């Protein structure tokens, strides 16, 4: 080691594994110094560190001691060299002819357990083929082990080709036509679809095979223009490409949908500009879906060509082309999701704002989003968006906005508004929408329990024509909106707090506690850290206190009362007086660090003759950790660890 | 139905009357298929059954084959046409209720019948407006055993996806609803979970087949993780292991998991880990290990949750034994009252004044398991913890991944909480060694827990593998050192080997704090000579260790992150006394005093 | 067999004698039940000794004792008597027993809760069998005990963690935690109450 | 065929408005003709898990009406009812508890496991189903086992 002849150290260690002459602690110290040297520098020592670690591991195995942490660390990334060297050391150090059954069993078990620890299967087999492994293990147990490691990652072969009783038995023309229709239904490749339809129009006469499946559906806006094609084969081919591509897009089979739509676009370019533009719209919608389902939900930006195509579709104003409003919805959602606020708020033509309500809504959302640091125009845009939404969420003066869908006053229907937001995934936009709907939900009455939100201040505090607003529809809408947003990001603590607040206003306190604890768990890595005060404010803590009181978990109320900036003794003392507690009571006294609460508990149990619980409380007071005149850091740490333990107990209890 | 036995003898008569020309026979066949399609209302399943049995006089069987083919084609046209009112097919309306039996029949894998029954299942699923496709898929998944039978379900999905949508979420929801109710008994439950795991793994086995199918089994199963985690706790071990195999490979939802979902998954996972480690030993732990590794990788919250729950379960009263942890009365009394002597005055009094306590104490016999199985249970647990703690990830083939000091810090803080929750003196800075006389009860508790649970030392060296993390275990190290110092002060033997555990604990302690770079190499090697020393000498050496830690302190700010290897480094030379020369003087004097036995060990304590 | 043996004859003879002694002096019956005896003999003595209807008189006094064992014995004895003599006085004493159980559910600590409720929870099945009017009170008490014990389970780490099971079927039949054991006992007694009332 | 378009609307209903209106229509014609609810059973089964109070309550009422008319098909509702009791959505659990005694008397062979599940979710949850369990148990006992 002084001379750096590390290979000789490895050879001495391998030889010593047979004799056990060297001290174990000496070998461990040598390995530790080698690891220290490797960490300081000299990356060539990584080989040496592994080699001596493997030697020490083999020695410890033969001596019947635990495998080191460094061995498992080095076997996180197994290689050919590591495993073959380990097997070489094992074979050199075993000495089977001399070795006892004890050492043989130890080495056998060690190889068995190293085999279990290999994710890769080639390494398992190459250890299995080793002579030492075969000699030490019985063929039965070796076979069993390789069976287990093979079924760990079992390659499975499955038939993807659908069943087909496709045989000319008999060879009648009707049977041929029917099985061709079956093939057409099953087929998805446009070329084979064209072949099948060519053959079908071959042996038939004006059959109009677009009718072959009732499940082939096309939007009615396109049915008239498609069925107007003159040639029966071309009309049928266009209809089948339409239906199959739309269905594939529905079931997220986007590559096949792309093939079908590309074939249809190629076909209609010959003789139809209207169908060509329809095909262009369908390819644009399909491309949006591909991006949002593929490279989307990961943060990578879309290519500029798709953005330009979206803008081109938005700004085109051809009147003859039959247009589906869903494509415009998806385009506005695409722009909003990818933070194209500048285009929406500046570059949109005015006729699109006047005609399409979704584009107007997108412009409003983008404007109120980008203007948030600047309160001047943000306020104006907030009022505009508020007006638009309250018009959408109001009825014309019995009428219910949900039952009478058409009864709205806004630019479009409330259901349309909901379905548009369900296309939006951008966190800030959803935060804005949720803040607006929470503000709207709060002002129905002078309710004490008002739900909060991130941007509740920018909305106006007044409404013209209050009575027109159907607040039942507002409550339904905000519930769906909260559920959708949590389905987008379940770990958004603000939305979790909004959900908890909703559940609290509805007087279902178990769910409210569930979502409040979830919000706290998000911000603190399951309470391993302190929950931030901005999350667990005094108001949130008071709402959890009321949730616990209403569930008759009164000791939990007493514990939670300590979480406030100023500990609320009034509520704690009132709740501890209760005798219908539905929690563990005295099992929760370990989470009390305030000596005043424990003094009250002792007095209360003495007053009631509950001497056992009184002695538990007195023991709780008598902890030197809880002494009120201790240094403030010790008391803070005691409070913090009790906080963490109590909150994790509540987490386990409520979820 | 009444005409099922007559044909068995009347088939010859039927063929005899079937001498009509080919055109008339074909017209009769068309009329027959139309009639059976448009009329069969109640016993149509029995009709289909005996028809298939007669299809499998060879001419009768061939006629049955052609009729079945024509009927399949006619039903195909009947279901798929005109698109708009729906069309009524009484045959299929009769067959909907027999969907389970039909699924069972095609699952027997005959040479030619199963194809017809499968095609009929596809047609029936398309025909039914509340489509029985999800139900049929669920039946096939819950009943199939071999991949050949699972191919029936894949083929059915392939045939139905061209027309229907949403089959797999509905199938999984129905199957799981049946599972969580009393229905779908554990055989079929385990079959369903195994088949679903097979499909998910097949999908992740990214060949051309999954791409062609476009089923998204993993995506669909990812929606039902809350319905799958409780199955890990299922009493039937087949269900639990099938659930573990499915969850190990099932992708998590696209964005993330809610904290409730994450915690439920982690808790079920660690319970499954310990239960299957107890039951099957290390080989039955791979699925739970993989699931917990993925959960650790999901987010830092998931990492902290899985680490703390894993070690807390390991140190729990249950599962300690896995890791070498510790742990006619009046009639007879009347018999014993038979007076040996007549008594002082003919009246007998009992000899004793009473009984102390509740009589004799029970012996409290101890039990110890195999040491080899303890070693390899510890190996499985420690490999899982290393996988959870390791950074992602030829990249220096002879080297190893770096263990995350944040994961190791999580392990350290939960270790401290488990062992010494009452951390009043929890400063990382070490106090004067006189303070050890104030916290004697705490230190003895720590020492007793280290004695009872040998796993604690393994976890301590795991923590010490990541350098800055062992700083946070300072309270446990201090308490164990104080306990050992008290033991060596109170020791009356002249040799240290008479206290084998305390010698082993002192050696392991000095080795861990050297490996954690809380001690320099010189003071990190004294454990090699502990076994050759008297108790007061080893006590003096450990007091030198305490003095060094007073001077320098196990403070994580002393650790400098080295971006070259991505590891924290404690360089004692910059500390100004890193060699511990005042604390090395005691060690050198101890060597010199026992030079007769510690001469050859002088090389281990050289200055450079 | 448990019925056709010399042991059954001896039990009948002893029951006859004890019937005679209790008739001669009911204070002896009171003293014997304040001393208590193994609960395995409770159905035997209640069925075989007609004098035990007088035990309903001093059961309210026995319940008031500070010893936990005496209260446990009083509860079990009352359950067996209620199975035997279903009378309005029996119903009133059963109501008193359920009220006492609910009262000391909030007086006993965790260890005392385990010790008191493990033997006395099967007795609640008998009160349900004898008195359907007690269904509301007994189910409410069972819900309270189950919620308390679930909280206690959540307090500490557990080897089983019945909170996350949450959906088990009828788990028909070790050194486990007291809290998970008590949770399982609550589940089992609720199952027995339901099965009796549905079969 | 007469209620086939209604059922197609019911299956394809994504918004609360479409589902609510088709459910109200089906409610009307089932009050007129209870026998038709057999054609809707799967769809309304799926709708009892819906996270919308009006839709869920309407689906529950229609399912209970259908089972009242034809008690043989009550067992077909057991997995969805138990799923509703076992759902993570708390409002779904409360709705299922609200309708618990009626379904208990409609099933009566799986009422044991149904009430056991109700007690379990009331126990490890923080709700108090003692009233519903007690009423169901009382009426079922006095109807079935004395």
């Amino acid at each position: 080691l002084r001379s750096g002849n590390y290979q000789e150290v490895i050879q001495i260690f391998i030889e010593d594994n047979l004799t056990l002459s060297l001290p174990v602690q000496f070998r461990q110290s040598v390995l530790r110094e080698l690891f220290k040297k490797a960490q300081q520098g000299n990356e060539a020592l990584d080989e040496i560190c592994f080699k001596v670690c493997a030697c020490n591991t083999v020695r410890d195995i033969l001596e019947g001691r635990t495998i080191s942490v460094q061995f498992n660390q080095l076997f996180l990334r197994p290689n050919k060299e590591k495993i073959d060297f380990l097997l070489e050391v094992c074979s050199r150090s075993v000495n089977l002819e001399k070795a006892s059954e004890s050492l043989k069993g130890n080495m056998a078990a060690f190889l068995k357990n190293v085999c279990l620890g290999l994710e890769d299967l080639q390494y398992v087999f190459m250890i299995s083929s080793h002579e030492l492994f075969i000699t030490l293990l019985k063929d039965e147990e070796r076979k069993l082990l390789v069976d287990q490691m093979r079924k760990r990652s079992p390659r499975v072969n499955l038939c993807i080709k659908p069943v087909t009783s496709f045989y000319d038995i008999p060879a009648s023309a009707s049977v041929n036509i029917g099985q061709l229709e079956h093939q057409l239904i099953l087929s998805v490749d446009p070329w084979r679809i064209r072949q099948i339809l060519i053959e079908l129009h071959g042996m038939t006469s004006e059959r109009q095979f677009w009718t072959v499946s009732n499940k082939w559906e096309v939007p009615s806006v396109y049915s008239g223009v498609i069925l107007g094609i003159k040639d029966n084969l071309t009309r049928d081919l266009v209809y089948i490409l339409m239906a199959k591509g739309l269905h594939c897009s529905t079931v997220k089979d986007f590559s096949h949908a792309k093939q079908l739509f590309a074939a249809c676009l190629e076909l209609v370019t010959e003789f139809s500009p209207k169908l060509r533009q329809v095909m262009l719209n369908e390819m644009l919608l399909l491309d949006i879906h591909t991006h949002e389902a593929g490279t989307g939900q990961a943060g990578e930006r879309p290519p500029s060509d798709l953005i330009s195509r979206v803008r081109g579709y938005l700004e085109m104003r051809l009147p003859d082309i039959p247009l589906r409003q869903v494509i415009a919805e998806e385009c506005v959602a695409f722009m909003l999701n990818w933070r194209e606020n500048e285009y929406l708020t500046l570059q949109v033509p005015a006729f699109l704002l006047q005609s399409n309500p979704y584009v107007k809504l997108g412009q409003l959302l983008a404007a109120t989003c980008k203007e948030l640091p600047g309160p001047k125009e943000s306020r104006r845009t907030a009022k505009d968006l508020w007006e638009v939404v309250v018009q959408i969420c109001s009825v014309s003066s019995r009428v219910s906005l949900i039952k009478q869908r058409e009864s709205t006053l806004g630019i479009m229907y409330r259901s349309e508004l909901l379905s548009f937001i369900k296309k939006l995934r951008e966190p800030l936009v959803l935060t804005i929408i949720l803040s607006l709907f929470v503000k709207l939900h709060n002002v129905r009455e002078d309710i004490v329990n008002d739900i909060t939100a991130e941007h509740i201040s920018i909305w106006p505090s007044s409404i013209p024509n209050l009575q027109s607003v159907d607040f039942e529809a507002v409550a339904i809408t905000v519930k769906e909106l909260v559920r959708y947003t949590l389905s987008i990001n379940p770990n958004n603590h603000s939305w979790l707090i909004i959900q908890a607040d909703i559940y609290f206003a509805t007087n279902q306190y178990s769910a409210a506690l569930h979502y409040y604890l979830q919000a706290g768990a998000v911000c603190s890595d399951f309470f391993n850290k302190a929950v931030p005060p901005d999350v667990y404010t005094d108001q949130v803590i008071k709402r959890m206190i009321k949730c616990c009181s209403l569930l008759n978990c009164h000791t939990q109320v007493a514990i939670l009362c300590q979480f406030l900036r100023e500990i609320d003794y009034k509520t704690a003392f009132k709740s501890l007086q209760e005798q219908n507690s539905h929690d563990a009571m005295d099992s929760y006294y370990d989470y009390i660090w305030d000596v005043t609460i424990l003094e009250y508990l002792t007095y209360l149990h003495h007053k009631r003759g509950e001497t056992d619980k009184r002695q538990i409380a007195i023991k709780a007071i008598g902890q030197t950790e809880l002494n009120a005149s201790n240094p403030e850091e010790v008391l803070q740490l005691a409070a913090q660890r009790r906080k963490k333990k109590f909150l994790q107990a509540m987490a386990k209890l409520y979820f | 139905v009444d005409c099922l036995k007559p044909p068995a003898v009347l088939s010859q008569l039927q063929q005899h009357l079937q001498g009509f020309p080919r055109e008339e026979l074909d017209n009769m066949l068309n009329l027959a298929v139309h009639l059976v399609s448009q009329a069969s209302g109640a016993g149509a399943y029995r009709l289909l059954q005996f028809l298939v049995d007669t299809a499998m006089p060879d001419t009768v069987r061939e006629a049955c084959d052609r009729l079945i083919q024509l009927l399949l084609l006619h039903l195909q046209k009947l279901v798929h046409h005109r698109g708009p009112p729906p069309r009524l097919v009484p045959f299929l309306d009769a067959l909907k209720n027999h969907v389970g039996e039909l699924c069972g029949e095609t699952l027997r894998l005959e040479r030619k019948r199963f194809l017809w029954q499968h095609q009929l299942l596809g047609l029936l699923s398309v025909y039914t407006r509340p489509s029985c496709g999800p139900e049929a898929l669920g039946h096939l998944l819950s009943r199939a055993r071999s991949p050949e039978e699972l191919s029936l379900a894949t083929q059915l999905y392939a045939g139905l996806v061209v027309s229907l949508s949403g089959l797999l979420p509905l199938a999984f929801r129905s199957c799981l609803a049946r599972v969580h109710a009393g229905t779908l008994q554990p055989p079929f439950t385990a079959r369903f979970l195994r088949n679903l795991a097979l499909l998910v793994g097949w999908e992740q086995q990214g060949g051309e087949g999954p791409a062609a199918l476009g089923a998204h089994f993993g995506e669909s199963a990812s929606a039902h993780l809350s319905d799958l985690a409780p199955l890990l706790l299922h009493p039937e071990e087949e269900v639990a292991e099938a659930a573990a195999s499915l969850l190990a490979i099932c992708p998590f939802p696209s964005e993330a998991l809610s904290p409730s979902q994450l915690l439920g998954l982690v808790r079920a996972g660690v319970h499954r880990f310990f239960a299957s480690l107890r039951l099957h030993g290390p080989p039955g732990v791979a699925s739970a290990c993989q699931l917990l590794t993925r959960l650790s990788q999901t987010s830092p919250a998931g990492l902290k949750a899985v680490l703390q729950l894993l070690v807390e379960g390991a140190l729990h009263r249950g599962n300690t034994e896995l890791f070498g942890g510790q742990v006619a009365s009046l009639l007879d009394t009347n018999r014993r009252h038979t007076a040996a002597v007549p008594g002082p005055g003919g009246i007998w009094s009992v000899f004793h004044a009473g009984v102390i306590g509740r009589g004799l104490k029970p012996p409290k016999f101890v039990q110890s398991r195999n040491q080899q199985e303890v070693i390899y249970n510890t190996q499985s647990l420690l490999s899982l913890l290393v996988h959870c703690c390791s950074a992602p990830g030829c990249g220096e083939c002879w080297g190893a991944p770096i263990l995350s000091p944040e994961a190791a810090k999580a392990v350290a803080v939960t270790l401290v909480e488990s062992v010494c929750p009452d951390a009043a003196g929890a400063e990382l800075a070490w106090p004067p060694e006189e303070h050890a006389r104030a916290t004697v009860e705490r230190d003895l508790r720590i020492g007793r827990r280290f004695r009872e649970q040998p796993l604690l030392f393994e976890l301590l060296k795991l923590v010490a593998a990541a350098p800055p993390a062992l700083c946070y275990c300072s309270v446990l190290l201090r308490g164990l050192l104080a306990a050992l110092l008290g033991h060596w002060e109170a020791s009356r033997h002249p040799d240290t080997t008479h206290s084998p555990w305390h010698l082993e604990a002192s050696c392991t302690l000095v080795a861990v704090m050297a490996e954690g770079s809380l001690l320099p190499p010189a003071l990190g090697n004294m454990h090699e000579v502990f076994s050759q020393l008297a108790p007061f000498e080893v006590r003096l050496l450990l007091l030198s260790v305490w003095g060094f830690l007073r001077e320098h302190g196990p403070l994580p700010q002393k650790f400098i992150f080295q971006s070259e290897r991505g590891r924290f480094i404690r360089d004692f030379s910059r500390e100004g006394g890193g060699e511990g020369g005042p604390h090395l003087a005691v060690l050198h004097s101890v060597l010199h005093r026992n030079i007769d036995r510690l001469g050859l060990f002088s090389g281990r304590f050289q200055a450079p | 067999d448990n019925l056709l043996c010399n042991l059954r004859e001896v039990q009948c003879l002893i029951c006859c004698l004890l019937h005679q002694m209790y008739i001669a002096d009911p204070n002896i019956a009171k003293l014997v039940h304040f001393q208590g005896y193994p609960c395995e003999l409770l159905p035997l003595t209640v069925a075989g000794i007609p004098s035990m209807h007088i035990c309903l008189d001093f059961i309210p006094e026995l319940i008031a004792q500070p010893e936990l064992e005496k209260q446990i014995f009083a509860i079990q004895l009352l359950s067996h008597l209620c199975i035997q003599y279903a009378l309005p006085k029996s119903l009133s004493v059963a109501r008193l027993a359920v009220n006492v159980m609910g009262t000391l559910l909030t007086v006993l600590t965790q260890a005392k809760r385990y010790a008191f409720f493990m033997p006395t929870l099967p007795s609640l099945v008998s009160f349900c069998r004898a008195f359907p009017p007690l269904y509301e009170d007994i189910m409410s008490l069972l819900i309270q005990i189950g919620q308390v014990c679930a909280s206690d389970v959540a307090t500490q780490t557990r080897d089983i963690d019945p909170i996350i099971t949450r959906l088990q079927q009828i788990k028909e039949k070790g050194s486990m935690d007291p809290d998970v054991q008590l949770c399982h006992c609550i589940e089992r007694t609720v199952i027995e109450i339901i099965n009796m009332s549905v079969s | 065929a007469e209620m086939a378009p209604y059922m197609k609307r019911l299956s394809r209903g994504q918004t609360v408005e479409d589902l609510l209106e088709v459910l109200s229509d089906i409610d009307e014609m089932s009050r007129r003709r209870p026998e038709i609810l057999s054609f809707f059973s799967t769809n309304l089964q799926r709708l009892m898990s819906s996270a919308e109070e009006c839709c869920r309550n309407l689906a529950f009422s229609l399912a209970l009406r259908s089972m009242q008319n034809s008690p043989s098909i009550a067992a077909a509702f057991l997995p969805t009812f138990m799923y509703c009791l076992g759902s993570q959505d708390f409002e779904v659990v409360q709705t299922a508890l609200r309708n618990l005694p009626e379904y208990a008397l409609l099933c009566q062979e799986h009422a044991a496991v149904l009430l056991h599940r109700a007690f379990l979710v009331g126990m490890y949850g923080q709700m108090d189903p003692s009233a519903q369990i007690s009423e169901a148990l009382r009426i079922l006992h006095m109807e079935a086992v004395m």
